[PDB]
């Protein structure tokens, strides 16, 4: 009996200077397949190309 | 002709001076509450202001209706004002200083050479008094008569930043002004100040005497302090933002120190050297009158 | 006088320089080449025949 949920770091910390993102990145990563390290390198080389 | 109220023209609601505070109308005094000052190591001692030259510019006749109010307010507060030292406007001003002149200063701030009955105008004795000093703005440029552009700002600091103890002392630490602020806070503040009819202010400063003038300096100290604020932003060596807890705080460094900056910038209005001469002369006369 | 360009971001540049130093072997040589060119352009020293 719980309720799992993302909790943004901004809601915990009071110092805005060290908070660049939001829940949305985690949600996007939740969309991604788990990547082997070579697949990560491939993605980076792709974006670069 | 509008007869002057015993307290001066500024008692009339027609001449109320106001500025938007992030877009909402407000008295200058409640804007000055927002300012706060981080003192630094340097000091500002106020030197005596040299007494202004007796010599008015010659009262040469000129074509057209000279717009003296817009000229002064632009040269002091407008974005890149031009030809601020052109002689003709102050030639007409000194024409207003003559004992029995036909020229009139309308509430519009325009100097009509006609006895034009249709437009209400300030009492001629009062504007004679006013031009009698402010025509001297006409020698802001002449080498003989240039006002100090550096030390005079010390006074500006005291009348703006200075605490009552510091003001009676005549010395204060050089200060860093700051306030919670919106985008274009300084520019928009200047845009509000530029629309001020400062002729009512200067005319009351030159025509009122004794208890009336003292009451005027007390009632209007915050107004004068706002104009001074706009000048200090025009000359502040650096102006920047400090984000703090999702609230930007504008910072101007430093109050009371003319940087002699001439090149334009986003943050604030800027004085070219001619504007520097003009403002410096303006302060010479206005502070000479303010401290009497 | 205003230059209508973005400020040199000192902090970001040193960070990205550090990351590049971590990950890009060629960085060293790149920087050297720049410096070499300076020396080459300063004409401070040339080989002689004898």
């Amino acid at each position: 009996r719980y309720h799992e949920s993302v909790l943004e770091i901004a809601d915990i910390f009071d110092q805005a200077d060290f908070i660049q993102t939001s829940d949305a990145v985690r949600q996007l990563r939740a969309l991604m397949p788990t990547l082997s390290t070579s697949q990560i390198r491939h993605a980076i080389e792709r974006i670069a190309q | 002709m509008l007869q002057q109220p015993t307290g001066g023209y500024t008692t009339l609601e027609q001449f109320a001076f106001t500025i938007r505070n992030d877009g909402t109308n407000a008295t200058p005094t409640q804007f000055l509450q927002l300012l706060s000052y981080e003192a630094t190591e340097n000091e500002l001692v106020k030197k005596t202001i040299p007494t202004p030259e007796t010599h008015l510019p010659s009262a040469r006749n000129v074509p057209g209706n000279v717009y003296i109010e817009d000229a002064i307010t632009q040269a002091l507060f407008g974005i890149s004002a031009q030809n601020v030292n052109a002689h003709g406007y102050f030639s007409r001003l000194s024409a207003l200083a003559l004992p029995n002149t036909s020229a009139r200063l309308g509430l519009d701030g325009v100097i009509y050479n006609s006895e034009t009955i249709n437009i209400p105008f300030y009492d001629p004795a009062a504007v004679a008094n006013f031009a009698a000093t402010y025509a001297k703005l006409g020698n802001a440029s002449t080498p003989r008569y240039r006002a100090d552009m550096i030390d005079i700002y010390a006074h500006v600091g005291l009348e703006l930043a200075g605490t009552d103890a510091e003001r009676a002392a005549g010395v204060m630490p050089v200060k860093r002004a700051k306030f919670d602020s919106w985008e274009g806070s300084l520019i928009s503040l200047s845009r509000d100040v530029v629309n001020w009819k400062i002729l009512a202010f200067l005319i009351d400063l030159c025509s009122l005497e004794g208890e009336a003038l003292r009451a005027f300096k007390t009632r209007n100290r915050d107004v004068f302090r706002m104009m001074l604020f706009i000048m200090s932003t025009a000359v502040a060596a650096n102006v920047v933002n400090r984000k703090v807890t999702k609230r930007v705080d504008r910072v101007l460094e430093y109050i009371g120190v003319n940087s002699m900056r001439t090149a334009g910038r986003t943050a604030t209005i800027t004085y070219d050297l001619s504007r520097h001469e003009f403002a410096a002369k303006f302060l010479q006369l206005t502070f000479t009158r303010w401290n009497a | 006088a205003l230059r209508p360009e973005l400020a040199f971001d000192h902090d970001h540049i040193i960070r990205c320089l550090m990351l590049a130093a971590a990950n890009y072997p060629r960085l060293e040589g790149i920087i050297v080449q720049i410096n070499t060119g300076y020396v080459a352009s300063a004409n401070v020293i040339r080989p002689v025949s004898e």
